[PDB]
Formats: C-alpha cells, structure tokens, sequence
RNA sequence: AACUGUCUCUUAUCUUUAAUCAGUGAAAUUGACCUUUCAGUGAAGAGGCUGAAAUAUAAUAAUAAGACGAGAAGACCCUAUGGAGCUUA
RNA sequence: UCUCCAGGCAUACGCGUAUAACAACUCGGAUAACCAUUGUUAGUUAAUCAGAAUAGGCAAUAAUCACACUAUAAAUCACCUAUAACUUCUCUGUUAACCCAACACCGGAAUGCCUAAAGGAAAGAUCCAAAAAGAUAAAAGGAAAAGAA
RNA sequence: AACUAAUCCUAGCCCUAGCCCUACAAAUAUAAUUAUACUAUUAUAUAAAUCAAAACAUUUAUAAAAGUAUUGGAGAAAGAAAUUCGUAAGGAGCUAUAGAACUAGUAAAGGGAAAGAUGAAAGACUAAUUAAAAGUAAGAACAAGCAAAG
C-alpha cells in the first residue's frame, strides 16, 4: 500500500491503492520518533521545490511518506467547481514536501537552521538549533473540531465543568456493586450451594 | 447484559440481579402494519422477552401489555471481491403492546457572448 | 516476444573497492608464513566442503555426515531419498 | 444520515471508561482479599495438540470425578504430537528464514530508490 | 536451519533445565547413574585379542551383546535377570540347517516370598534364578535391598525396595506391630540399608511420578496481596521505628 | 383370415420443418495452397508429375443411385515337440 | 376484456434470502421483453403451531363396527404401597416462485386434502417453397378385422 | 498515429552463513467449538515393499588406513579395523510461463489455482510508450495453376 496525499481509507485512497494493485513499492527512509522534528504548525523553510526558500507553517504531516504539507506553498493550480454550466474556478492546491526539503526556523532569526533534540527542565523534548542554540517552542494548533475549550458552551446532555471535576470517591474496602447495595439497601440472604469449579 | 457470564443457580440460591445492563435496544418504525399501541424494537438476540418486559418496566418505566418477538435471518448471499460470502448481522424484532391504554406513534424524525462565441468574455478586443 | 520500451538507468561500479583491491591478499600465507597455516585453512563456507571437493554424490554424502544429526527429520528423509538416486546414477550408469 | 455521529462515539468512550474504572476498583479489592489476578478460576492446561493454553474452570453441580463427561474431555497430548512439536519448531525457524528473505527484497529497492 | 545441539542432547538439556534441575540431588544422581545389568544369556569375550582379517595379525577385540527382551511383566514381578530372547535360530545348532523364527522363553513362575521388613508374604511372578539369589542374599528382604535396580529388573521390586528403605529409615513402628523387641531386631538385621528419609522416598520413582511429585512439592496457593502488603507494611514501619 | 391408403396407386388439407426479417451465438476440423478435364506413369493409386484439353472475375442453389465405394488391430475361426501363469497327493 | 389450456393446495425433506419494494438495463436467464441479474431498504410476531423424581408389589384371553363366529399366519407404561419435590411461559423454528439432478433441466422428491372456486398460455415476426416428420381423409380394390391351423 | 494487443519491476522466492531451543467477549473434545450432570477415558509393532540383481528366491549402501581385506544366488553388491590423525551476512542464485504451489494452503482422506504495473504530487480530472506477435481494418477478386524463380 502506497501512502498518498489522500487520507488512508478514503475514496481517493481506494482508487489510489485498489485491492489488486501491486505497484512497485516506493521506499521511504525510516525516521525515528526522536529523529523526526517536523510537526503541524511548525514554521519551516522549503529547501527545494516550487516555493523553495519560502517559510511556511505545516498543516499536515504524512510521516509514512516523510511528507510535510505547507498551506499555500508548493502550490500548483487546479479548477474548483468544474461543471457543465461553468468551466470552474482556479484555486490553490498544495503538494507534499519531503522532510529533507524543509528545515525548521529559528524564531528570532529567520533561517533554515539544523536542530538537535534535547530535553528541558520540565522534561519535554524541544528542538535546539545546532548553531545559534535556541529553544523552538512547540507551536500552538487549534483543535481539529474547531472548538476552543473555554469558549465552548454546554449543550443538551453535557455535564457542567464543575460537575466533571468534582471528586466524590472515598477509598473504602467495597466494590461498586457492594457500594450500590448500601446506598439502595439491596439485601440478599440466599446462598449458592457448593460448586465444584472444573 | 450480553457477552457476560451469569451465575449458575442451585436450589435456594440468590436471586439474579443485573446491576449494570449491557443490553442496547433500538426503537424502529414498524416495517409491517401494526396496532398503534404496538411498538417494534430491534434488540440483541440473546435478550429474552421477559428481559425486555423487565427492561422497559424498570429502566424506562414503560407499562407493557403484550410482547411478540421474531428473528430475522441475515442474508448471506452477498459476496466480497474475493467471492467470500458476507452475512448480514441477524437482529431480533420485538413487538411490544403498551398497557394502561397507552398508545404509541413513531415520531417524524428528519422532518462569452452568444453573438461573439469562441472569444472569451475577458477579451475587449 | 516483446522488449522493453524504456532504457535502464546507467550504473557505475568501482573496481578499486577494498574487496576487489584486497582480493587474493594473504593467499601466500603458507609459503610466506612458514607453512604454519595452509591456504585451505582460509576457506569459509559450508562445513562439509571446507578444504574439500568431490562429486555430487560425495558432496551429498559428506553433507549428511557433517550435519545429519543437526538436520531436520523431513530434510534427512529427503536427503536419504536423494542420495539413493545419485548413488544409482553414478555407480550403475 | 445520522446527525452528529460523533455523539455516539463520545458516549461509548464515556461508557467504556466507566467500565475500566469500575473494573479497576474490583480488580484491586479482589487481589488484596484473595491474591487472584483473574476473576474466574483458571489454569494452564495442555490440549491434545500439545499446546499450552489457559483453561478457565467451569462451575458444575457435580464434582469432576462423578462428572464422567468432564473426564471424557481430553486435556492430554498424544504421543504422536512429538513429531508435530518438532514441526512447530521447524516452522518457527522457517518463518524467521522467510522474514530475512522479506527484509532482503525490501533492502534491494531501498538501494534502487536511493 | 541446523540445531546447535543434536537431538540426543535435547534430552540432556531438558534434564538440565526447568523443574528437572529443581529435583532433589540424591534422586537426580540415582537417575543419572547407569549400572549395567548382570549378563545372564551372553558372555563377553574371554580373550582380548583376535586375528584381524585384512592384515592377518592379532588385534584388539569387541563384544557384541545378545539381544534380550525384558517384558513389562518382569517389572511387575521379581525376575532374576532372566528375559525373553527374540530372534532367529539355526536348527540343530549348525549353520547348514534351516533358519526358524524362534522365541526363547525362560521358565516363568508365580511364587510367594516372606518379607521380614514388611511382615507380609507377597505372591509375585518369579524365576528360579531369583530364588537362588534370595537364598544367596540371606533372605528375601536382603535380595530386594542388596540387588540393584538393573540386576533386580523389577519396578515392583524397586517399589518394594522403596518401601523397605523407608521402613528402615524411619524406624517406623509399622514393622512387626505389637512386637517392639522384634522390630528392633529386623532394623538391626537390615541396619546396613538405613538411609535418609528423603532419599528413600524417591527410590524407584518413575520420571513422570517424580516430575509430578516435585510439582506437588513446589505448588503453593496464591498469596493474598492484602497479606503480602501487611507483611511489607509492617517491615517498613518496624524499620522506621528503629 | 379379415380389416383397413400398408399396398395396387397415389392425392389433398392441417401441424412440424421449410423460406424471409431482426437479436444472440457453438462443435469436430485446419502444412500452406493462385485448389480443373482426358490419356499416360505409379504402390489397386494424381487438383499439383509427362503430354493433350479447357478456362472473364466474383458469387448463388440443389441431390446421394453406383464405383460388388474407401477404410481400422471391427467381426469370425483355427494353429504352436510357441511362451508364461495357475492346480497338485 | 376476449380466445384457449386443466393437478391444484398444505405439511415433511432440502434450500437459506433465491422473499418483497425501490433504483438500474452493463453482466447472470443457456436470446430478449421482463427479471430470477446488479444495488438499496425492508421481512418470518406463538402458554395455544413446531422444536428444545424414586423403590417395591402385580398383569393368561389379537384385530377385523368385536358381538356371534371360528381360525392360524398368533396379532396386549398402567395400577397399587411408600419415599421425594412444593406455584411455571422463557429459549428456538416461522420469508420465498425454494429442493436433488453441472442449468430457471426434461426427471428425482414423503404425507393429507381435494379436481377447478385452484392453477395456466401452444402464436419473436413474415412467407405459405420443395423435400422431410406427425396427424386426418380415400373412387374401385382390401396384406398384392382381432378370427384358423 | 488502427483496432485487437503489447510494454514495465517488485510480489516474493532459492542456497549457504549465522543462530538451535529452554516466549476480545463467548463457545469448545459431549456430536469439539452445544453456557450446568448423561457415557468414563487413549496413541504405537522389525518399517516394509517398491527398487537392484536386466525375471526371481538368500541378498540389494542410503582425517588416513580404504573402496583394500573380508562378506555375498562370490552376483547385483556389501564392507570394518588395528594403527596413525583432528583446539578456533552473503550468492559469476531466480525476477510474474523464472524463483517456494503461493498475492495462497487462500479460491471424505486428499487434491489445489488464477492474477499486478501513472506521476514528486490525483487536495496535480489517471501516465505514457510501440512502422513492434498471430488476428483484423485501412485497400475483396480478374483464363494459367507447391505460387517461386529467370
């Protein structure tokens, strides 16, 4: 299965990789989790490509193909809304960039500085530039659903914030089933006879 | 509760109590013509009609007068690209008649210029 | 038959790599080493044919002796049957 | 279409999270009082194929010795299974050999691609 | 591939690993040691030299043991090394005669023997050779104890040896009940075979029995983690008090 | 023996088939063939050789009497100081 | 609506969604139309239909409208005495033009009812060839009716 | 520039080296996969023959000494020793009729297949490439004849 820009399992992916397809597999150089340094929202400079030398923010990363996608960069032109009545409207369509085709940007100085992974006091891994050493903080990305947690307003069937955070568990030598009995006063005096497990 | 082990009963043994229920049921609009008080339900195949009667009476506080249940065979004719038969999951349809004179009705869910052709309109020339 | 419609990519091979460059080195170990180590001792490969050569039957028979106890039961039975055919061909024809 | 299908997934996640929390509390108390890591009695037993599999004990109204059917159930491996055991070991070795062959072919294309 | 160890070493590895290693050292030594049974039907070559064919010169010799079959009934009886010889015979003891399929049967019997140690008379399958050995052994009890397993050639006899050895080892009053004075004489008479109780238990035990016995010895009920934490908590608190 | 279209002795109608339109669509077969007649030659023997003769191209439609038709290890019978197998007292 | 045909309906067995509606008109039907094909969704409702305690004691006489009547071919747990238990309606099957015959096969396929009120269509069109096949008819004759040897 | 077709490179394999090894629920041996009693519960003989002896009968293998002596319907063949001696990932392999049967043990014992191909990107409308097999079309035939030769 060849990974493509289309999300795996999508209709385009199914056409891209039909069940009978046995194309010559494309080999992607394995990159370790520690080795990988590109994440969505990271400002990076394109080493080579259509928009080489233009710094952009990552929006999608297909780690399987070592592909980093920059919105509005490495862009070719395609037609949206092509129909019988109308020819269609040209729009910007991005193309994937391989990991070696981009480099991270030092915030203070905008350059494609090579980086080395190192931990911090908190222990969180942070990329450090090999030259002009500096901490590149993890970029902030909005939630996929578009919901800002604080701005969210409770809808029907949604517990209020305080209710979820309230702690009522009291450590005791009783299970949920036993505790439920005490609260609701379930009492059973009948007893199963001896059972030979085997 | 489904896909769980129930205690074996012996003479004088404790009454069987299910404190947490894994049975999940779906109310379905009648495919066939049924009395209005009658309500159809799609229920797990391991559930008994008594369990449904207890389930509705206790969890949902619904009075039940009569219950009729049928098992619909899932078609296995369908085959995949490999010619392997695909079996539709079998489901149990339960016809429940309400008591206390209650009646049920399924709610209505989901209520260039022609004179100058071949020259793009962009051209002013 | 039909032939490729595309040309293969060009390939370049280095003839002075260490393996090719140092091929044959120490082949005179015996004469230059006082014959303490025979060049046959420098052979690395299947155990039953290190420093030894023979016909197919001899090679198969020697292979059975060297690794017969460490061979699979199925392989040993197959080897026994194969040896029978080899023995008859060479020793009767 | 079902409106807001994510709602069902969220509930299932909430329901699933509840069960593990309840199970965790039950598991902790069970271990303390009895030391058993499994709610149901069980043991490792050998089937007729020579494999070792966890056998969950069943409660019966009668004991095993007076349960002829339970005695009829086979928990013993026949003598001929020794050949199968050797085949299983050989099969595992063959799998590793095939695995190396699989890696080798992948390595070829890495050189070709790069 | 090729196995690093030959198939015969697989048995050795199994004995050297697992519950087999945990088996008692005394029992392991008894299993590991092998003693040849006394020859009865074949004799080793009296002379150590003979004429080599190819060179026509005197050479060292080798011995070919005759095949003798000991049926399991011997393991349930007390045979004095006698056994069934299965093979071919030349009629009239001349090679020129016909070859006849022959099964050679030693004369087998069932007889009763009195055991002083067990204070009981046991009716068992026996051969005439065993009876002479019993007389030579100065008593039936002596023969069972004195004779080794291979020469004894009897699982029941070894089992009898196990019981006799344990009886001697423990000085159990079961010997000659109601006659303590007589009991001491038997123990004194067979004092030579007194051994540790642990060793006597494992004498003559089969491999399957030994493995199960060792498993039963080492099987222990699961520890309630409440108790384990109680012991751990007390130890830490006791250490803290120090 | 009679009886009747079995026949003397055949005829007519109906149905099936037949012929035309449209749709769908095999099998045995197949060295390549620009695939004639007469006499000769030959192994009983010639569309293809020798010598005569005939001959716009392409198509289309009909029949199985004879060559005591062509043929096979089909059919039938018998033989062996032939083999081999079998039974034994 | 007309012309014409005359084994129909249940259960058993088997099959297992081939059922029905909708949407398709490519493939499958031994060609189409039309679907039995393709896709989607639905379906078969059961206290009544169907499937899923013990120990002793003690039993002569067929049926045939069972009476007469005979016969040979020889054909009938119960109930008593004790012991034991002590208030129940769930589960499962239910569709179909269906199955076994490589097939939408021509035949194979248990039982009950009944014989049309049930169930059906021989005509892809045109022509009216010959020949061939089946059926009907024969002037006069009658092997060139059913009787004898 | 034509239809039918054709094109491709990896799916993987193969041999040695190295290495032994000691790693969901639910239902089930009852009738396996049937949620609880029935009914006690269970494998394995010389390995043979085929085959060789041109049939067939005893018989027929499966470090040096040495294929020697011995053994053998002395024939097909079989075959020691004494006594010396012995430290410790690769392929002048295959690349979809090849290489494992394999993309796969998938589609009564048991038997056992067929096939795939764009590009960096399809969130660039899915790629091209080929007077390239036979088969056909573009463009039927013209007295005379192993179809050709001069």
């Amino acid at each position: 299965y060849r990974y493509g820009m289309s999300r795996p399992g999508s209709i385009a992916d199914k056409r891209k990789n039909p069940p009978w397809s046995r194309r010559r597999p494309v080999v992607v150089e394995p990159i370790s989790d520690e080795d990988w340094h590109l994440f969505c929202g990271d400002m990076v400079e394109i080493l080579e490509g259509k928009d080489a030398g233009k710094q952009g923010k990552v929006v999608q990363v297909v780690r399987q193909r070592n592909w980093v996608v920059l919105e509005g960069l490495n862009t070719h032109y395609r037609y949206i809304g092509r129909t019988k009545d109308h020819r269609g409207t040209m729009i910007a369509s991005e193309a994937p960039l391989l990991h070696h085709q981009v480099k991270l940007v030092d915030p203070v100085d905008r350059k494609p500085t090579e980086i080395q992974w190192r931990f911090t006091e908190a222990g969180e891994r942070v990329r450090v530039s090999t030259r002009s050493g500096r901490i590149i903080p993890k970029p902030e990305f909005p939630r996929a659903d578009g919901i800002v947690p604080e701005t969210w307003t409770d809808g029907p069937k949604d517990t209020s914030v305080e209710d979820a955070l309230e702690r009522t568990y009291v450590p005791r030598l009783k299970t949920l089933e036993e505790d439920v009995m005490e609260a609701m006063g379930i009492q059973e005096t009948r007893r199963f006879k001896k059972v030979y497990w085997y | 509760a489904r896909n769980v082990l129930y205690p074996l009963y012996q003479l004088g043994g404790p009454q069987l109590r299910v404190f947490r229920t894994n049975f999940f049921i779906q109310l379905v609009r009648p495919g066939t013509a049924q009395p209005e008080d009658t309500v159809q339900f799609r229920i797990p195949m391991e559930m008994t009609r008594v369990d449904l009667r207890n389930y509705l009476e206790q969890i949902y506080n619904v009075p039940v007068a009569a219950v009729r249940t049928r098992v619909q065979h899932g078609s296995n004719r369908r085959r995949d690209h490999k010619n392997v038969r695909i079996k539709k999951p079998d489901y149990k349809v339960a016809y429940v008649q309400l008591a206390h004179g209650q009646t049920f009705t399924f709610p209505d869910l989901f209520p260039s210029d022609l004179r100058c052709p071949g020259i793009p309109s962009w051209f002013g020339l | 038959a039909f032939v490729r419609l595309t040309l293969p990519p060009p390939k370049v091979v280095d003839r002075w790599n260490e393996k090719r460059a140092l091929f044959g080195v120490y082949d005179n170990i015996g004469i230059l080493g006082n014959f303490e180590k025979h060049p046959k001792e420098l052979i690395k490969g299947p155990v039953w044919l290190r420093g030894w050569r023979g016909n197919e039957l001899q090679r198969c028979v020697r292979k059975k002796k060297f690794v017969g106890n460490r061979m699979f039961i199925e392989d040993l039975h197959n080897l026994n049957k194969r040896i029978s055919y080899l023995y008859k061909h060479f020793n009767r024809h | 279409p079902m409106p807001s299908p994510e709602r069902l997934e969220k509930v299932v996640d909430s329901m699933d999270n509840v069960d593990k929390v309840v199970q965790e509390r039950e598991d902790a108390l069970r271990l303390l009082q009895t030391g058993q890591e499994k709610p149901r009695p069980g043991a490792w037993r050998r089937d007729i194929f020579g494999r070792i599999v966890w056998h969950k004990f069943k409660q019966w109204p009668i004991p095993w010795y007076l349960n002829k059917r339970y005695n009829r159930r086979r928990f013993f491996a026949m003598p001929y299974v020794d050949r199968f055991i050797r085949l299983r070991i050989e099969k595992h070795a063959r799998i590793e050999a095939r695995k190396r062959s699989l890696q080798k072919k992948k390595e070829k294309i890495l050189h070709a691609k790069f | 591939p090729l196995h690093r160890y030959p198939v015969h070493l697989w048995q050795k590895l199994r004995l050297r690993q697992g519950i087999c290693a945990r088996l008692p050292a005394h029992f392991l030594r008894s299993l590991e040691e092998e003693r040849t049974p006394t020859p009865v039907h074949y004799k080793p070559h009296g002379t150590k030299f003979k004429i080599n064919p190819k060179n026509g010169q005197r050479e060292r010799v080798e011995d070919v043991p005759i095949p003798v079959h000991y049926p399991p009934e011997s393991q349930q009886g007390l045979w004095g090394g006698e056994g069934l010889i299965l093979g071919y015979r030349y009629a009239n003891n001349d090679k020129l005669s016909k070859r006849v399929k022959k099964v050679w049967k030693p004369q087998l019997f069932t007889r009763e023997l009195y055991s002083e140690i067990l204070d009981k008379k046991f009716t068992v399958t026996v051969t005439m050779r065993t009876l002479d050995l019993i007389d030579e052994a100065y008593g039936f009890d002596f023969y069972i104890l004195k004779t080794p397993k291979e020469d004894l050639g009897s699982k029941f006899g070894m089992d009898l040896k196990r019981g006799m050895l344990l009886r001697l080892a423990r000085q159990d009053p079961h010997l000659h009940p109601e006659n303590p004075e007589r009991r001491a004489a038997i123990y004194d008479k067979y004092r030579s075979f007194v051994i540790p109780e642990a060793e006597a238990e494992w004498v003559g035990l089969t491999l399957e029995e030994a493995l199960e016995k060792q498993r039963l010895l080492e099987e222990k009920d699961p520890v309630p983690l409440f108790k384990v934490y109680v012991e751990e908590l007390v130890q830490r608190l006791q250490e803290q008090v120090l």
